[PDB]
């Protein structure tokens, strides 16, 4: 079976010294030469680097050139890619595809595999739980018909938090909504649902979020003001 | 600055068809959205259709989609709604409005005058 | 002496076209010398011969009955028109198994002459019943029905299928020994349409509604006619006798490459090289899909390789390795792109 | 060396509708074309090779197309499957490999202005000493949306960020949230806070306020 | 003229014609007054 298994990815500072590594199955790094694509987040796809393990040179990006280094190994039929001046600019996902050597239908079918992202986040920030802030509707914010709850989850690091109501009984109308990067580093998060109005159905309504790396869960209520 | 003609029938039954038309002047529309809204007497106005520049194709409300057609002729300037199956709840006043957002964010600065649609 | 007058002309137009004909055979059996066996000699061959039958089947009869008053001789009475007839249909349908060979030249890489005397003699055999006694009678209507099969198998139908063929041979031809040859083939084919038409033209007039010598005579033209064109095509027989498209697409794209190597070899850096070595891949791979395909796509392979060493080379900043790794494209080019410019000489 | 360029960023169309996209690349280069599909979450896969030549196990409705330098892929019969991004690149050397800016496939529906609400901070977060101020677009089928930030009648920019989220998986409608940022002693130098909303569904902006 | 006998014409063809009256032949050439275009104009010159 053919695949690529990328790995080595994670955290680091803004000064780089990362080292991911891409290995192979089915397709022998020997066979075909092995490329670096990046994709930041929101952002589209861009060749990065390319190396011929047995019978040639490795070539980078003008993006990359004097930082990131591409080898391989033969023998553990496995590539690197080292990237040392890390930016925050550099944190994306990073894939590591197969191209065939010319001649024949090898060379034509450009990519054919992809294997997985492996993410890549550069950042000074520190690890920190989010603190919540419900958004309870005024008594003019669509009152009358069917208003939404509001909830925020403010300054936290890394971005795996899980947002829910109600301990996740109330899936009516819910959009919670992709994080966001601040200028602080640290990532926001907003999430809604919509209720009945005449006091959101007099009920109180509970926003629990919770953030993973910090161990973080905080349940916060929503009344009417 | 920029004026809008517009031009339906008048009284029809339920039934087949009616067209309507409209057209810019002062400003081309192969680069801007145009859109079509209906008032009935008592009501504020809907929105019935937009049709956009190159590709983006067409979209309708709930009230029109399937029944009505949008279509823009670039060399005249001119938008078409082609209403099918009319219903007499569908007696409105018709509007053109043209969105100076390329992005189609819908900023509908001009509308210029509406012409009367009655279904008997 | 107006009798005398026509058997003299008579008599001139058999030597004209058995002469003629003769003497193209006669330069096509010496060029056997040779080995050469050509494909167009066997059919330049059997439509002389085929003018030679028309020659001794329909001049001589005519130059024996202007002779006395009749073609004197039953059963030789109707063969004669059979073979008359075989003569008529061959004058067209050499002609048409020339125009299917001339396609096939143009195609993938004898059987359709002996195809073509085998129409003509059997489309002929009617004439063993048609024809017979004092001199022999076409009785049985039967105007507009043997009138018409003839005029379509003979002229109308042969013309218009090997316009068709023609057509398709500048399909071929479109999509230059061979387009050579076409041309005298169609040469051939005009001046068989111009000296026939008014024979099926007035025949089927008398067919459908109620001086022919004058036509019988331009007809028998077209015999001495053909032999002349065919040895002004032909250098081999007058000597005895004293794809474009893509082929366009191919010099553009050599042209290309050429210009490329210019600017490899003048190049002063890495970036020229990689630039010029860039536009010589396009250019070689859009060469390589055009057809002139084992050989070539595989000579294709080795410039596409070793521009791609030039590239690797210019790409560590090996500019002089890069450009010695061009200049071995100049070698391969002369290997094996020569070759494929030769087909020019084909088309 | 070489750029792909692709005008049509965003294609909306139903289930069922042929649709095409377009790429043009800047040099004149060979038939070394490339369309690959990409879910969110999920690494690209290839489509078309050859610029015209179908992956293996890529379903027949996919085509493509090449007339110099422009490339063409094709969908025959849209599938819920293929709301996707697609990718065109070119291909001529390991070292000149570049993409294009990718364009995404949604599904094509009516037109519904979304609910609009405002939020303003609440009383736990201004003790923090920030003041996020939350503008709430509830299902609009296009995603074209703008929000506009007011503060006692000025315009709000640079302490503004927006979030959409994907399309509803069951509604195919999009959600807006807007969060205006202030310090604690910003919240308290205003009174009244407002969010206009304009979309292509709206025949006048819509406007939510607040006081402090 | 009708009793001036028939010989079709050595031109090898096939023209109608009609003889005293009976149809035949014409090979178009070298032929004698005793040749009609119409079995009737023969029939009305002849019999």
């Amino acid at each position: 079976e053919v695949q690529l298994v990328e790995s080595g990815g994670g955290l680091v500072q803004p000064g780089g010294s990362l080292r991911l590594s891409c290995a192979a199955s089915g397709f022998n790094v020997v066979d075909f030469s092995l490329h670096w694509v990046r994709q930041a987040p929101g952002k589209g796809l861009e060749w990065v680097a390319y190396i011929s393990s047995s019978s040639g040179s490795t070539s980078y990006a003008d993006s990359v050139k004097g930082r990131f280094t591409i080898s391989a190994d033969t023998s553990k039929n496995t590539a690197y890619l080292q990237m040392n001046s890390l930016r925050a600019e550099d944190t994306a996902v990073y894939y590591c595809a197969r191209w065939g050597y010319w001649p024949g239908e090898p060379w034509w079918k450009a990519f054919d595999y992809w294997g997985q992202g492996t993410l890549v986040t550069v950042s000074s920030a520190s690890t920190k739980g989010p603190s919540v802030f419900p958004l309870a509707p005024s008594s003019k914010s669509t009152s009358g018909g069917t208003a939404a709850l509001g909830c925020l989850v403010k300054d936290y690091f890394p971005e795996p938090v899980t947002v829910s109501w109600n301990s996740g009984a109330l899936t009516s109308g819910v959009h919670t909504f992709p994080a966001v990067l601040q200028s602080s580093g640290l990532y926001s998060l907003s999430s809604v649902v919509t209720v009945p109005s005449s006091s959101l159905g007099t009920q109180t309504y509970i926003c629990n979020v919770n953030h993973k790396p910090s161990n973080t869960k905080v349940d916060k209520k929503v009344e009417p003001k | 600055q920029v004026q809008l003609q517009e031009s339906g029938g008048g009284l029809v039954q339920p039934g087949g068809s009616l067209r309507l038309s409209c057209a810019a002047s002062g400003r081309t529309i192969s680069r801007y959205a145009m859109s079509w809204f209906r008032q009935a007497p008592g009501k504020e106005r809907e929105f019935v259709a937009v049709a956009r520049r190159s590709g983006d194709g067409a979209f309708y409300a709930d009230s029109v989609q399937g029944r009505f057609t949008v279509s823009r002729d670039d060399a005249k300037n001119t938008v078409y709604l082609q209403m099918n199956s009319l219903k007499p709840e569908d007696t409105a006043v018709y509007y053109c409005a043209i969105d100076s957002d390329t992005f189609y964010s819908g900023s509908y600065d001009y509308w210029g005058q509406g012409t009367q649609v009655t279904v008997s | 002496l107006l009798a005398r007058a026509e058997l003299a002309l008579l008599s001139i137009v058999f030597v004209a076209v058995a002469l003629s004909n003769g003497l193209v055979l006669a330069a096509l059996a010496r060029r056997g010398r040779r080995g050469h066996w050509a494909p167009i000699h066997v059919f330049i061959g059997h439509l002389c011969l085929a003018d030679l039958a028309v020659a001794l089947f329909q001049v001589l009869p005519q130059l024996a009955w202007k002779a006395t008053d009749r073609f004197r001789g039953d059963a030789l009475c109707r063969a004669v028109k059979y073979l008359q007839m075989v003569g008529m249909y061959a004058s067209s349908y050499m002609i048409l198994a020339m125009t299917l060979d001339r396609h096939r030249a143009i195609c993938r890489p004898n059987r359709p002459v002996l195809v073509a005397w085998a129409f003509s003699l059997l489309l002929s055999l009617p004439q063993l019943f048609i024809f017979a006694q004092t001199d022999c009678w076409a009785c049985f209507w039967g105007r507009r029905t043997y009138v018409t099969w003839i005029a379509l198998m003979v002229f109308v139908a042969p013309t218009l299928g090997i316009a068709a063929c023609q057509v398709l041979i500048f399909r071929e031809i479109h999509a230059a020994a061979v387009a050579k040859t076409v041309r005298m083939t169609l040469v051939i084919v005009v001046v068989y349409v111009l000296c026939w038409a008014p024979f099926f033209l007035v025949q089927l007039w008398a067919a459908w509604d109620p001086p022919f010598v004058l036509l019988m005579l331009l007809a028998s033209l077209n015999s001495c006619t053909n032999p002349w064109i065919y040895a002004s095509f032909s250098s081999s027989v007058s000597s005895e006798l004293r794809a474009r498209r893509q082929l366009a697409d191919l010099e553009d794209n050599w042209e290309t490459l050429n210009d490329n190597l210019k600017v490899i070899e003048k190049a002063d850096n890495a970036a020229q090289v990689k630039d010029a070595l860039t536009k010589m891949r396009a250019a070689a791979l859009d060469a390589q899909k055009a057809t002139p395909m084992k050989d070539f796509r595989h000579g294709f392979d080795i410039l596409v390789g070793q521009i791609d060493d030039a590239l690797k080379l210019a790409n560590e900043g090996k500019v002089k390795e890069a450009q010695a790794a061009a200049e071995q494209l100049k070698t391969t080019r002369n290997a094996y792109i020569q070759k494929y410019l030769r087909a020019r000489s084909t088309l | 060396d070489i750029q792909m360029t692709q005008s049509p960023s965003s294609l909306s169309a139903s289930v069922g509708d042929r649709v095409t996209i377009t790429c043009r690349a800047s040099q004149s280069v060979s038939s070394a074309v490339a369309w690959y599909q990409q879910k969110p979450g999920k690494a690209p896969k290839l489509l078309i090779y050859s610029a015209s030549s179908l992956y293996s196990g890529v379903p027949s409705r996919f085509s493509g197309s090449r007339s110099g330098t422009d490339f063409t892929l094709t969908i025959s019969s849209l599938q819920p499957e293929d709301f996707a991004t697609y990718y065109c690149q070119q291909y001529l050397y390991y070292s000149l490999v570049t993409f294009g800016q990718g364009t995404k496939v949604e599904i094509k529906r009516t037109v519904a202005a979304p609910s609009v609400f405002i939020f303003p901070p609440s009383d736990e977060q201004l003790k923090s000493g920030t003041a996020s101020v939350v503008c709430l677009l509830n299902n609009f089928y296009p995603r074209e949306a703008k929000v506009q930030w007011k503060v006692d009648n000025a315009l709000q920019s640079g302490n503004s960020q927006e979030s959409v989220t994907e399309q509803d998986s069951k509604d195919s409608t999009y959600s807006l949230s807007s969060t205006l940022t202030l310090s604690k002693a910003d919240y308290e130098k205003h009174k009244v806070y407002a969010c206009e909303v304009t979309h292509q569904g709206l025949s006048s902006p819509v406007t939510k306020s607040f006081n402090r | 003229f009708c009793n001036l006998p028939v010989k079709p014409g050595p031109c090898n063809g096939f023209f109608s014609a009609f003889y005293y009256c009976h149809s035949f032949t014409y090979g178009g050439c070298a032929g004698n007054a005793n040749r009609f275009s119409t079995i009737e104009k023969c029939r009305r010159t002849c019999v």
